[PDB]
DNA sequence: CAAAAAGAGTATTGACTTAAAGTCTAACCTATAGGATACTTACAGCCATCGAGAGGGACACG
DNA sequence: CGTGTCCCTCTCGGTAAGTATCCTATAGGTTAGACTTTAAGTCAATACTCTTTTTG
């Protein structure tokens, strides 16, 4: 669960980009194309996304790299 | 009192007054200033488009919520269209351009 | 989608393009079968079908026939929502003027033709003729005739002469004019005239003509020929239950228009006599002008309600128009109210939400979770499971509210802490439970208050509520960086009572082994909570590189302070809880935990304070009784002495020793002095009533009185609420404002009798009738502050500026009202703040001065620091992040994007409900002088020959402690550079004397002195001295008026004594009423006196400073520096001439003759220096002294109001409003730019226009900065939508239509109205992405 | 009311709108009748989509679909009747009964 | 494995009743015209009492 | 030919309940109701073919 989000802010700065990155990741995990990188503890996708932000396994560049890898995989699997 | 979805008004398709006709809470101008003083741009946008006035967006949002997807497709409020028609029914020609 | 909104006039062709048909009948529906009759206001073949995919007759009735048009009734088969979008039109039988473009005060029709509105209304009323291109034979073009004159002209000219009447004549005048020719003739005529008024009038008309040429509009489109009609579903005729209908007033207005238009067509087809036809045309012109704007021209038409029916323009304007009632704030789904209660068991990130309320707000979330689990087959089955409240829909409800915040909002939202996000806890009941610590932010007590909860739906609104609006993030105030979750009243009395010491309690003096033993003793009853003991505590100080270091010592403390030490976190010192711990000591205990430890330790610590303050206030058993109000035993003697001192001044009034205005002030002065003796006899009795024994002998101590402790700890009480319970209530004021002589010498423990309880109600209804309308003048000031600054946003990171503001401590004349630390904390330095050892700097030139950098400035005693300011930022359309500084409720710098213009207007407007001879040194320091000329007086001391001398007190540390203003002609009892002692008078002067003191010594000659014209015979009958007073201009003779009496200093050898430095004569022109005392031929000393010339609001004051109101008696400033002179007199205005040494000399001003001047015709005046005295206008400070001096004036004259009521507001928030006031500019030299001379262009627009030119080889235009009020800078903006939604919708839409204005949607109001992401916070990235792909 | 704030027009609601509870039931019925028709033969999943205008334009009568398949009018009435007969059976009608 | 017999699917013809139009008639609304002693200027809602500030237009004077 | 002053104007901060009005005669449009027609849904019997069963 969450009480304060200060660790996520000091990981991803500006306090407004954090909301966007966390919403992007939470939407990735919600419409279930993906599964969390962190052990979920009944946390919703918002809290799981923030916990992934805190530990540094998810940020904007990580999401962009994974998205580009997915786009390359789809093209290479088009046949 | 509590409301999620009920009856909407006639000219401006907005919820009605409190607890006699199952009406919503007024999110007035000072609350809009309070949400602008934070950075809550998405909360404000769902306050003034999907929760209140956009006719297609509120049905889409209800279907999304009951389908387990929390995503908004905002559109443009009906009150702005009413305002455009009322200004345009004077001699003045106001229009949206791109 | 769209990127801009464009507004203009509509051609008749455009109006016929919008329409789907012509409305030809006034009928609405059939009275028997309520179907829309054709073809009236409600027509199915014009405005669409009444039912979805059905014809009117019924031949086509399904979606298989979509788009087809019935051959019988003509109704298209489509959706019935097209009746909200399809318009019609009315073909008027005669042209009709548009009331907006005629009856607006500028009168675009009137000033486009250069024809006065009084002479146009005569033509529109069919009571005068006007020629229309009548040839160059006898009459002019726009010459007005009458019936007789037109008859004569017709009898004299049968052709080549056209003069019409009515709106046809006005339309012909508007159509026959050539705009380019008129504009060029006006431009030629502009240079010929030099009168300012003619220049302004011609410039206005040329501006209008250019606005008409540049846009696509035509002049004759301001006269209606085709009138559009609104879609029917926007003016409905819906039936109520009971057979009766409800209609809009637009139906009545349109029916009147159509009836009169049809009758006019009928009369024209009948060849009626012209009086009837003219009357019908006047009636039609009345009907249309009442439809567009009712009541503007003539009297308002009223309906059957006997009320003026609402027109088209009344649906857009006002507090209940479309803009303010339906676009800027709406009714919202997923919301509800309930009463709030305490629930003190909560954590400050969570609230208590009833199960009944949470079952309705989260209704769709439960419908979609029952089917996911398979508990319900369909949406209709899940709708009935929660309808009968099955036992499984409560287990589902706990899953949908786990990490889902809700927004709690209290009805007056004065600042942004009025909306906060909490995590709901499901409780059984009907009242919301609100954490005790967040009540100060909401300003909410529990005596009937209500709150509205709002449910964030989308996945981004649940992350803004958690990351931005959560209640654990808002613990500091955005107005001043101070805590806002301070413990309030019951927890601050439990921490005060626990942390106190009693002289001899249980278990005193015993040595404890730690805080855990002190609690084992108290709980088992072996020791008292106030027992002076020695405990061994281990405290951690993190003065290492972030590492905690332990230190163990044996502390002298009490049992209660050891028990509280188990709550305080690691890195805090033990002296934080080793005191009595009132209310201020608890608020700084949380502030020195946010700075040292951070946010997460403070949030946990703020709840443990609340839990341990509620717990030990209950164990206290602190009550209130009638014996706790201890009346002094001397109160009966203090009053009896004051009643025997008003009976001796009553006798002196009858004996004539004192007048009426003196015994009234000698009775108040002894009742206000006997009120300070009763209140000092109880407070010295209450505060130490406890005297107890130590070691046998008695010993006094601080009292444990139940009412003293509630006031000594700050727990809901003061020393003025007391002294009305145990002292006396003192002097009361009658409603006229006077103070009654005899006070009310009783209190609330003894009781007020009938006569003195009635008196204490004049001041009780007056105090209740003020707060009932102080909220209407404070809620309107904060609305104008938001709308002038809503568009300001941090849009950059560093603009690279070196300009700034010099910050100094505020010294009103006595104590320092605001030290340097408060005025400099969290601001970026503009230049290197070098230490007094100037060989090396102290801080760099871009350091954010936080708590640590403000310690060096205090140790080294820095006098002043120059910091970057918002008002001096190079960023165009926004503010740099370094020119703002600290985030102020975030400990870091401001984020790029943050909307600082709405934060700065709620911070000023929130405390608006709380708002309404000699010099004696105090400390021991050095006398300091600045901007003063020195000359020896007769007695050897120093007299001052300056007008703006400042007296200061420099202590040993080199910082200024006192600041006194020394007038002209004052004798200095000491000298500069000397270290004087406190209490010594270092300056003395006569306040009623304006000396003309000399500068040198010699003889005084009565040159140009005439007895009977200038001098009168005033012989002193007391001393015998000769008094020779000059006369004023209203009495002096005309032949002697042109003579200036002067005293040129000479000697006894026939030479001339002159002022050193230059060789000008030492002559002193004596003004009127100058008392020549010393006789001629007498040798004088230097600096000898010659003549002795005889001599706001709390809340409206803040409004007047921001509105830039000009004062009633402005002080005259000096327009240019140099040497002053004089000139010819006149009747009403005197003449003052200022001569530059090398510049243009003949500048002059018309000073009124009835104002006391301050320059003696020979002083070197400086630019922007006062000539007269009084309230100084804000505009003249900007023009003469610059930008940095008009912002210092406002932030120092508006913080005086707030500091008098104990309100802390940062100076960032006032300099943001000032920046939005000096936002326009006026061109002085057009240069190589495209700007007109008199045009008022925006400052940022003329700052980048002459930036490409200066980067190029050309030359840039120069400008003059302009200051405007908050209601004029918010109304002259580049957007007509952020200005029409504020005020004067009719006046803004009229100017934006005739100019073809285009709205780029750059602000925060435009995106709120049109329904998209504001470009401020989380939507700042979205708007930057759009500006990249747009113009890519 | 007892004030100049409330008006008669603020209490008149729009009765031409359909509730989103009713609007989300329609999108759930178009999916429930899509799986059911997929469980039938392609001939009976096409005559039922024509006898009732499902996911297309105007519905047809018995004769109008006779030309489509060259079958006579009477047999299609029986082909449709057997298609109706299959769907009444359980294990293909449980979810459908929740819509009544 | 292979042949005879019964049950069921698929496509027909001949009545046999049924809802949806198509049409004729009447009866009942609905729009229009006409009325000849002589009659000739309505009013009333600025029947109201707030203040406070800004802007423009007309008068008078230097 | 140009400032100062005063006056006028503009903008800002369940309801509702009455006033008399007449009257007569023609001709045409509108609807509504019942009779009749027609495309449409229905049932009863049936022949053929395929499948399925039963039997030695
Ligand atoms: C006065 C009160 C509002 C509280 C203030 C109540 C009492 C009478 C109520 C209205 C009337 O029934 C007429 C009307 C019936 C239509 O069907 C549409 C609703 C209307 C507006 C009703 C809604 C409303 O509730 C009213 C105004
Ligand atoms: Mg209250
Ligand atoms: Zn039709
Ligand atoms: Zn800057």
């Amino acid at each position: 669960a969450r009480v304060t989000v200060q660790d996520a802010v000091e990981k991803i700065g500006n306090r407004f980009d954090l909301v966007l990155v966390a919403a992007r990741r939470a939407r990735q995990m919600q419409v279930g194309g993906k599964d969390p990188l962190v052990p979920e503890e009944n946390d919703k996708t918002t809290v799981i996304a923030l916990r992934e932000i805190e530990e540094g396994l998810i940020n904007n560049q990580i999401l962009d790299v994974r998205e580009r890898q997915e786009q390359q995989e789809q093209e290479a699997a088009e046949l | 009192h509590a409301r999620s979805t009920g009856s909407y008004s006639l000219v401006t398709q907005q919820p009605l007054g409190g607890k006699a006709q199952f009406g919503g809470q007024r999110f007035g101008e000072m609350e809009v200033w309070a949400l602008e003083a934070y950075g809550a741009a998405y909360t404000l946008q769902e306050m003034l488009t999907v929760k209140s006035d956009d006719v297609n967006g509120r049905t889409k949002m209800y279907k999304n919520i009951v389908d387990g997807n929390h995503q908004m497709e905002p559109g443009m409020p009906e009150s702005f269209n009413v305002l455009l028609k009322e200004i345009r029914s004077l001699g003045i020609n106001i229009e949206l351009e791109d | 989608e769209f990127d801009a909104i464009k507004i203009a006039l509509a051609s008749p062709d455009m109006i016929r393009s919008w329409s789907f048909g012509e409305v030809k009948k006034p009928e609405t529906i059939n009275y028997r079968t309520f179907k829309p009759e054709r073809d009236g206001l409600f027509c199915a073949r014009i405005f669409g079908p009444v039912k979805d995919y059905e014809c009117l007759c019924g031949k086509y009735k399904r979606l298989k026939h979509r788009g087809v048009i019935c051959e019988k009734c003509g109704v298209e088969v489509t959706q019935t929502k097209v009746r909200r979008e399809r318009m019609g039109h009315i073909e008027l039988a005669s042209p009709t003027a548009h009331i907006w473009f005629l009856k607006s005060l500028p009168s675009r029709i009137g000033l486009l033709l250069d024809m006065p509105l009084r002479d146009i209304e005569r033509v529109l009323y069919f009571e005068s003729y006007v020629v229309i291109e009548g040839g160059m034979t006898n009459l002019e073009r726009q010459q007005i005739l009458t019936e007789e004159q037109y008859l004569d002209a017709l009898e004299e000219f049968g052709d080549e002469f056209d003069a019409k009447m009515g709106a046809e004549a006005i339309q012909a005048l508007l159509k026959s004019m050539d705009l380019e020719q008129e504009c060029e003739q006006l431009r030629e005529e502009l240079n010929e005239t030099n009168s300012e008024t003619k220049r302004k009038k011609l410039t206005k008309r040329i501006k209008l003509l250019e606005a008409f040429v540049q846009s696509g509009n035509k002049p004759e489109w301001m006269i209606l020929t085709v009138l559009p009609v609104l879609p029917p579903d926007l003016r409905p005729l819906v039936p109520l239950d009971g057979g009766r209908f409800a209609t809009s007033d637009l139906n009545d207005l349109y029916r009147r228009v159509i009836n009169r238009n049809n009758r006019l067509k009928r009369l024209l087809d009948l060849a009626a006599p012209d009086i009837i036809v003219r009357n019908e045309k006047r009636m039609l012109q009345e009907a249309v002008d009442a439809l567009l704007d009712n009541g503007r021209r003539g009297r308002a038409i009223t309906g059957s309600n006997k009320r003026p029916l609402k027109s088209l323009a009344d649906m857009i304007k006002g507090k209940q128009g479309r803009f303010r009632q339906n676009l800027l704030g709406k009714r919202v789904d997923y919301s509800g109210r309930s009463v709030i209660t305490v629930g003190p068991y909560l954590r400050l990130h969570q609230c208590g939400l009833p199960k009944k309320m949470a079952l309705e707000l989260f209704k769709p979330f439960i419908y979609g979770k029952l089917e996911l689990r398979g508990l319900a087959t369909t949406i209709k089955a899940a709708k009935k499971m929660v309808e009968r409240e099955e036992a499984v829909v409560w287990d589902i409800l706990d899953e949908v509210i786990r990490e889902h915040p809700v927004l709690l909002n209290r009805a007056p939202t004065l600042h942004r802490l009025g909306i906060q996000a909490f995590e709901p806890v499901l409780i059984e009941g009907k009242a919301i439970q609100l954490h005790p610590l967040v009540c100060a932010a909401y300003n909410a007590d529990f005596d009937g208050d209500q709150m509205a909860v709002h449910v964030p739906l989308t996945l981004e609104a649940q992350l803004e509520a958690r990351a931005l609006m959560m209640s654990t993030n808002n613990i500091l105030s955005p107005a001043n960086g101070e805590p806002i979750i301070v413990p309030s009243q019951d927890v601050v009395l439990g921490l005060y009572y626990m942390t106190r010491d009693c002289v001899n309690a249980k278990g005193e003096g015993m040595v404890l082994t730690g805080p855990k033993e002190a609690e084992r003793l108290y709980r088992s009853g072996l020791a008292s909570l106030h027992a002076r003991v020695k405990v061994r505590i281990t405290e951690y100080e993190k003065d290492a590189n972030g590492e905690l270091v332990a230190k163990t010592s044996l502390k002298d403390t009490t049992v209660g302070r050891a028990i509280l030490w188990m709550i305080v976190p690691k890195g805090l010192p033990y002296s934080i809880v080793n005191q009595a711990l009132g209310k201020k000591a608890i608020s700084k205990m949380l502030n020195t935990c946010y700075r040292i430890l951070g946010l997460k330790p403070t949030v946990i610590f703020a709840d443990q304070i609340m839990y341990t303050g509620f717990a030990y206030a209950a164990r206290s058993g602190a009550s209130v009784g009638i014996d706790d109000m201890v009346i002094p035993e001397k109160k009966h003697e203090i009053i009896s002495e004051a009643e025997a001192e008003v009976a001796e001044i009553q006798e002196q009034f009858q004996s004539g020793l004192v007048t009426a205005g003196e015994r009234y002030n000698k009775v108040i002065d002894i009742w206000a002095a006997a009120n300070d003796r009763v209140s000092k006899a109880m407070m010295d009795n209450l505060q130490t009533e406890t005297v107890i024994n130590r070691d046998g002998q008695e010993e006094k101590q601080v009292s444990f009185n139940s009412i003293y402790m509630m006031a000594d700890s700050g727990a809901r009480g003061s020393a003025a609420q007391i002294r009305q319970l145990a002292g006396m209530r003192g002097l009361m004021a009658k409603p006229d404002g006077s103070i009654i002589e005899t006070p009310i010498t009783a209190n609330f423990r003894e009781g007020l009798n009938v006569l003195q309880y009635f008196i204490s109600t004049h001041g009780a209804r007056k105090g209740l009738a003020d707060t009932a309308l102080k909220t209407a003048n404070s809620g309107y000031l904060t609305r104008r502050l938001v709308d002038v600054a809503q568009d300001l946003v941090v849009t950059e990171d560093d603009c690279g500026t070196h300009e700034g503001i010099m910050m100094t401590p505020v010294i009103e004349g006595g104590d320092v009202k605001e030290p340097l630390r408060d005025r400099v904390l969290g601001r970026v330095t503009a230049e290197d703040v070098l230490k007094p050892g100037t060989a090396d700097i102290l801080v760099p030139r871009n350091t954010l001065l936080h708590e640590q950098w403000c310690d060096l400035l205090e140790e080294n005693s820095v006098d002043a620091v120059k910091v970057r300011s918002v008002v001096s930022c190079d960023t165009d359309f926004g503010v740099c992040a370094h020119c703002y500084g600290r985030d102020l409720a975030r400990g870091h710098i401001i984020n790029k994007g943050e909307a600082i213009g709405v934060i700065a207007a709620q911070s000023i407007g929130e405390p608006g409900t709380q708002l309404t001879s000699s010099i004696q040194v105090k400390n021991k320091g050095s006398i300091k002088l600045s901007n003063v000329k020195s000359v020896v007086n007769s007695s050897g001391k120093l007299v001052i020959t300056s007008r703006n001398t400042e007296l200061k007190l420099i202590d040993e540390f080199g910082r200024t402690k006192e600041s006194y203003k020394v007038p002209y002609g004052a004798v200095l009892a000491k000298g500069d550079g000397e270290q004087v002692a406190g209490g010594e008078t270092v300056a003395n002067w006569d306040p009623h004397t304006m000396p003309v003191i000399t500068e040198v010594s010699g003889f005084v000659r009565f040159t140009d002195m005439i007895d009977g014209q200038t001098i009168t015979r005033q012989t002193d009958e007391l001393t015998g001295l000769s008094s020779l007073v000059v006369l004023d201009s209203a009495e002096r003779t005309a032949g002697g008026k042109d003579l200036r009496p002067a005293l040129k200093i000479v000697d006894a050898q026939g030479n001339d004594v002159l002022i050193p430095g230059t060789d000008m004569p030492a002559q002193y022109f004596l003004p009127g009423k100058a008392i020549v005392q010393l006789e001629d031929g007498v040798q004088i000393s230097s600096g000898d006196t010659l003549a002795r010339i005889p001599q706001t609001g709390g809340l409206p004051r803040v409004a007047d400073l921001f509105e830039a109101r000009r004062p009633k008696e402005p002080a005259i400033l000096a327009e240019i520096s140099g040497i002053v002179s004089f000139g010819k007199e006149t009747k009403g205005k005197r003449r003052l001439v200022i001569t530059p040494v090398d510049g243009s000399d003949p500048y002059e001003e018309m000073i009124p003759k009835w104002r006391q001047l301050n320059v003696f015709e020979g002083e070197r005046v400086e630019r922007g220096d006062v000539i007269s005295d009084g309230p100084e206008a804000p505009h003249d400070i900007l023009r003469l002294r610059g930008v940095h001096a008009v912002t210092r004036y406002i932030v120092n004259e508006v913080q005086d109001v707030y500091r008098l009521q104990g309100v802390k507001i940062n100076d960032k928030h006032i300099e943001v409003i000032v920046r939005q006031m000096l936002r326009k500019a006026t061109i002085v030299n057009a240069g190589s730019s495209d700007f007109l001379e008199g045009e008022q262009v925006e400052y940022s627009r003329v700052k980048i226009a002459n930036r490409e030119l200066e980067a190029n080889g050309k030359v840039g235009a120069t400008y003059s900065r302009d200051l405007l009020g908050i209601t004029k800078a918010s109304l002259a903006t580049e957007s007509f939508i952020s200005a029409a939604s504020f005020q004067e919708t009719t006046r803004v839409l009229t100017e934006a239509a005739v100019a073809g204005k285009r709205d780029e949607l750059r602000g925060l109001k435009e995106n709120v109205i049109v329904g998209r992401l504001i470009p401020a916070g989380t939507g700042y990235a979205y708007h930057q992405d759009r500006m990249r792909r747009r113009a890519a | 009311g007892d004030d100049e704030d409330s008006h008669l027009g603020d209490f008149i609601e729009d009765t031409t709108l359909e509730l989103p509870l009713d609007s989300a039931t329609t999108e759930s019925l178009r999916a429930a009748t899509h799986d059911v028709l997929a469980g039938l033969t392609a001939r009976e999943a096409k005559v039922l989509r024509m006898r009732f205008g499902i996911d297309m334009n105007t519905d047809y009568t018995l004769e109008e679909v006779g030309k489509q398949f060259d079958v006579t009018r009477e047999r299609i009435r029986q082909i449709e009747a057997k298609a109706l007969r299959k769907l009444r059976h359980p294990s293909r009608s449980e979810v459908l009964r929740s819509f009544l």
